[PDB]
RNA sequence: UUGAGCCUUGAUGUGUAGGAUAGGUGGGAGGCUUUGAAGUGUGGACGCCAGUCUGCAUGGAGCCGACCUUGAAAUACCACC
């Protein structure tokens, strides 16, 4: 086992994220994509957090 | 010699009543000189952060007895106003170069609210002496019958020193000693409500009160 | 009691791989206290620089400042603007008063204008009176006049590519210092100076008071102004109260005892597994205990990540009489001129160093050598059986988004050097970057670790008229004596650019010398030997000093 | 015997160019100098090494301010220093 859990915090400012598993070792780079936020209802971009 | 016999006089550890030390200071009357008074008030701020200087003018009530030159620079007949009221030096906005170009020993600022030809050299020509006037002083304005007359009554700037220690002429020991402490009052008031926006502790650490070439006391 | 500027507790750090770079460091400073940061090349002193700075809060555990202290942060490897020029990018430190003056002119013009005069001045300008004030905005211009005298910064007309690297370096630490800071944290931060500039800053550095935490790997530079050394070796923190002679003897007794313990630990389960192994003898216990006992015994420990040894550097083509002679070299820019009429002859097998002050025309040599340039006056004669490999004085040249292996082979499962293959692992193992080491990506490296990777894809040319420009740039001391000791073994010809002297004293034999008004001079010899020239025919100058300082 | 703190007494602060070791505002102004000079040996800490502070030698009545050629000016109290 070498991916370990990160969450993808939200960008609308809400207090809402999802959780994956990710390779730090291999992918340094953070990740930031487009998933759905049902606080404000709207396709957001989800940034990259702890 | 004499200043070192009068540390014997001089009680600095103990602080000292508001006329208990003018009493202490005017028995140092053997002068020889008018023994002008030069207060110094030692604030508690810290002087790096901008948001905590401050920088007035305040009209002390009873005079300094001491007078300077007066300028006025107008941008047009503004420099001819003081002219007809008393002004010491009017300097046009065509002369800003030729305001003070032999001589600059007129410590009067310059306020015009409507002619703002003449500044100088933005590089201490006029900047490092405080040549630059602005609004926040006072002076900032087209109206200048209110600073005919105050310059004759000396509005004093609060020229905040590197730690907070401000200076100015308080009438000195010819003035009685009541019109004396009625100035410390009105200056004291005055400081306390020009106190910065952000303030611990207590805002006025000491007071100290001397003459030129007369020992300091604390004032309290 | 009281003091107290800074503090950490339990300040750990994990990094993708597992190990832990930082853990359990608790411990605080005081005012007016030196700290020299030592360890390995992968110790993590840079990143607990840039914790203590506050860049990076990932962390388990605390780290506070206390309130109101201004932080001065100079990184590894600073990033300027190629575009901007030295007075542009200077002008940007003092920013809040360049637009105070801006902003005051501006008020200056727009006050006597009878339209809101007393609703866009007392709300405006108010807030300008004390900012040109506390920070002094009218007088930056004899600040800038003096403070420019102590560094001797480059002309004011010079750009960012013009700049030379020293001259970098010192600009960029004018622009950190001018902020009057009270915590200065440094990162080598005498990489590239010379004699004048490294003596002017330690001295400077010891006067201020404020806290500095410096990296650096020089015991010299160290001893003068370091209170306090941190050790960090291999994620604790050794707080040493001394200097440099005695903390050595110290980590070298730590380093002997902790092997004694491994030792012991090996022969201790040696001696259970045979137990463990044994029969049974009737229908006994076997001590299901005991069996717990050994297996917990079973941990593990961390070897020093890099006790790197000797280098590669893999000779190539033979070599003759030639060695690129030099004629009547003259170079210049525009009126600025480096070198006049130079002419001289690198004999055969020689390691030749080069000194002199910061761009002085050090690179514009190899500059000219390598083809990149061309001589104002006389020519450069190659031998032809010189083979060329130029190190570039700057480690800025790989891309970030590879892969160790990956830069330097060249995405091969077998490259060459010189004229045999050899596999790329392999030949990438000699740098003492290991399987596991080998799958960081070159932007996630440290100063040295990324120093030896340059190197080590720069050296698979196999030449053998090696021209390295400062290979002494982020090496630890024992990372330096494997290239020291792998140098004096080359077959060809070495040419050496370097301000530590120190280094050039145990492989140079051959000096060029730079001077005044673009005077290169050559010598044979050593440095000793240099010196005794001197004796021989002397000159009585010793007053360098002279201590500018900063603030009037 | 000593660590540390506090309060008072002293001393120290040499970028360039005005004059030559000058930290900040002064408050404004010639007063200091005579409990005995600018001057004549040197006491000694330090120095960036030109010297400026200072023990003692006779007499013992002297310097600058102001002008400013540089951003700033004149050690000629006292203030948190
Ligand atoms: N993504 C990563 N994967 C693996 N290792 C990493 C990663 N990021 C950083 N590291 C390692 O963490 C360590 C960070 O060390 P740091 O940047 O403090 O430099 P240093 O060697 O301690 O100091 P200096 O280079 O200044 O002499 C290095 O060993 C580096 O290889
Ligand atoms: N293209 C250029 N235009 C103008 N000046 C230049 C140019 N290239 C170099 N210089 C100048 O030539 C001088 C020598 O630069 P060089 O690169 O040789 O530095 P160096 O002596 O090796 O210094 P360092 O100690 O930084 O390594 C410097 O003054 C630099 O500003
Ligand atoms: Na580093
Ligand atoms: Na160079």
């Amino acid at each position: 086992g070498i991916r370990e859990k990160i969450k993808l915090v939200s960008s609308a400012g809400t207090g809402h994220f999802y959780t994956t598993t990710k390779n730090k070792r291999t992918k340094p780079e953070k990740l930031e994509l487009k998933k759905f936020d049902p606080v404000v209802r709207q396709h957001v971009i989800y940034k990259e957090a702890k | 010699k004499r200043m070192r016999v009068i540390r014997e006089k001089v009680d600095a550890t103990k602080q000292y009543d508001i006329n208990e030390a003018i009493a202490l200071l005017k028995e140092l009357a053997t002068a020889k000189f008018v023994e002008s008074v030069d207060v110094a008030v030692n604030l508690g701020i810290d002087a790096r952060k901008s948001d905590q200087n401050v920088r007035g003018a305040t009209v002390l009530p009873h005079g300094t007895g001491r007078s300077v030159r007066v300028a006025v620079f107008t941008q047009g007949a503004n420099a001819e106003a003081a002219k007809a009221a008393g002004a010491e030096l009017v300097g046009m906005e065509d002369l800003a170069d030729q305001i003070k170009k032999g001589e600059m020993n007129f410590d009067v600022v310059i306020a015009s609210p409507d002619a703002m030809r003449v500044v100088g050299q933005l590089g201490q020509v006029l900047g490092p002496r405080g040549l630059m006037p602005n609004p926040k002083v006072g002076t900032v304005t087209p109206n200048v019958a209110e600073a005919v007359k105050n310059a004759k009554a000396g509005q004093v700037r609060y020229r905040n020193d590197k730690n907070g220690i401000i200076h100015t002429t308080i009438g000195k020991v010819d003035f009685d000693a009541d019109k004396l402490k009625e100035n410390l009052e009105a200056l004291l008031v005055a400081l306390k409500k020009a106190k910065p926006t952000q303030a611990k502790g207590v805002y006025i650490k000491k007071v100290s009160i001397s003459t030129t070439m007369g020992a300091g006391v604390a004032v309290d | 009691m009281a003091q107290f500027v800074y503090t950490m507790h339990r300040v750990g750090k994990v990094v993708p791989p597992k190990r832990h770079i930082l853990k359990n460091i608790s411990l605080s400073f005081f005012p007016g206290a030196k700290i020299g940061v030592l360890g390995l090349n992968g110790a993590g002193k840079s990143t607990l620089l840039r914790i203590m700075a506050g860049i990076d809060k990932d962390i388990e555990g605390e780290a506070r400042p206390q309130p109101d202290i201004k932080i001065g942060y100079l990184p590894q490897e600073p990033q300027l603007n190629p575009e901007h020029t030295v007075r542009e990018s200077i002008e940007e430190a003092v920013s809040e008063v360049v637009n105070a003056l801006k902003r005051l002119d501006e008020v200056y013009a727009l006050y006597a204008d009878p339209d809101a005069d007393f609703d866009k001045l007392a709300a405006e300008q108010g807030r300008l009176e004390e900012i040109i004030q506390a920070h002094d905005g009218h007088n930056l211009n004899v600040q800038l006049e003096r403070a420019a005298d102590a560094l001797r910064l480059p002309d004011w007309d010079a750009k960012i590519a013009n700049l030379s690297g020293g001259e970098r370096r010192r600009v960029a630490l004018c622009r950190l210092l001018l902020e009057k800071p009270d915590m200065l944290l440094l990162d080598q931060p005498t990489n590239h100076l010379d004699a004048e500039s490294v003596a002017w800053l330690e001295r400077f550095l010891h006067d201020f008071e404020g806290t500095v935490v410096a990296i650096t790997h020089d015991r010299y530079f160290l001893d003068n102004v370091a209170g306090w050394i941190l050790e960090l070796d291999r994620g604790e923190g050794i707080p040493w109260e001394g200097n440099y002679s005695s903390w050595l003897e110290q980590k070298d007794q730590r380093l002997a005892q902790e092997a004694s313990q491994e030792a012991a630990r090996r022969k201790s389960i040696e001696k259970e597994l045979e137990w463990v192994r044994q029969g049974t003898k009737g229908r006994q216990s076997k001590g299901k205990a005991r069996l717990a006992r050994f297996e917990e015994l079973n941990s593990t420990e961390y070897q020093k990540r890099n006790e790197t040894n000797e280098l590669f550097i893999p000779p190539g083509p033979r070599l003759g009489d030639k060695v690129l002679e030099v004629s009547n070299l003259r170079k210049s820019y525009g009126d600025r001129l480096l070198i006049d009429s130079l002419s001289f002859s690198i004999p055969k097998g020689a390691i030749v160093g080069i000194i002199g002050p910061n761009g002085a025309g050090k690179s514009t040599l190899f500059r000219m050598i390598s083809g990149q340039e061309q001589p104002d006056s006389g020519t450069i004669t190659l031998g032809e059986t010189v083979k060329l490999a130029s190190v570039d004085q700057f480690r800025d040249s790989m891309d970030n988004s590879k892969t160790v292996w990956e830069e330097v082979s060249g995405g091969l499962d077998i490259m060459k050097i010189g004229n045999t293959e050899m596999p790329s692992r392999a030949y990438v193992g000699r740098f003492n970057f290991k399987g596991v080491d080998q799958g960081k990506r070159v932007g996630e490296l440290s100063g040295g670790e990324r120093g030896r990777l340059h190197l080590a894809k720069l050296l698979q040319v196999g030449g053998n008229m090696l021209l390295l420009d400062q290979p002494t740039n982020d090496l630890d001391i024992e990372t330096l004596r494997a290239l020291e000791n792998a140098l004096l073994e080359f077959p060809g010809c070495a040419m050496v650019i370097s301000h530590d002297r120190w280094f050039l004293d145990r492989i140079a034999t051959h000096i060029l010398d730079y001077q005044d008004e673009g005077k290169v001079e050559f010598f044979e010899g050593n440095f000793t030997e240099y010196e005794e020239y001197k004796k021989r025919t002397l000159g009585a100058d010793a007053l360098e000093p002279k201590r500018i300082k900063y603030k009037r």
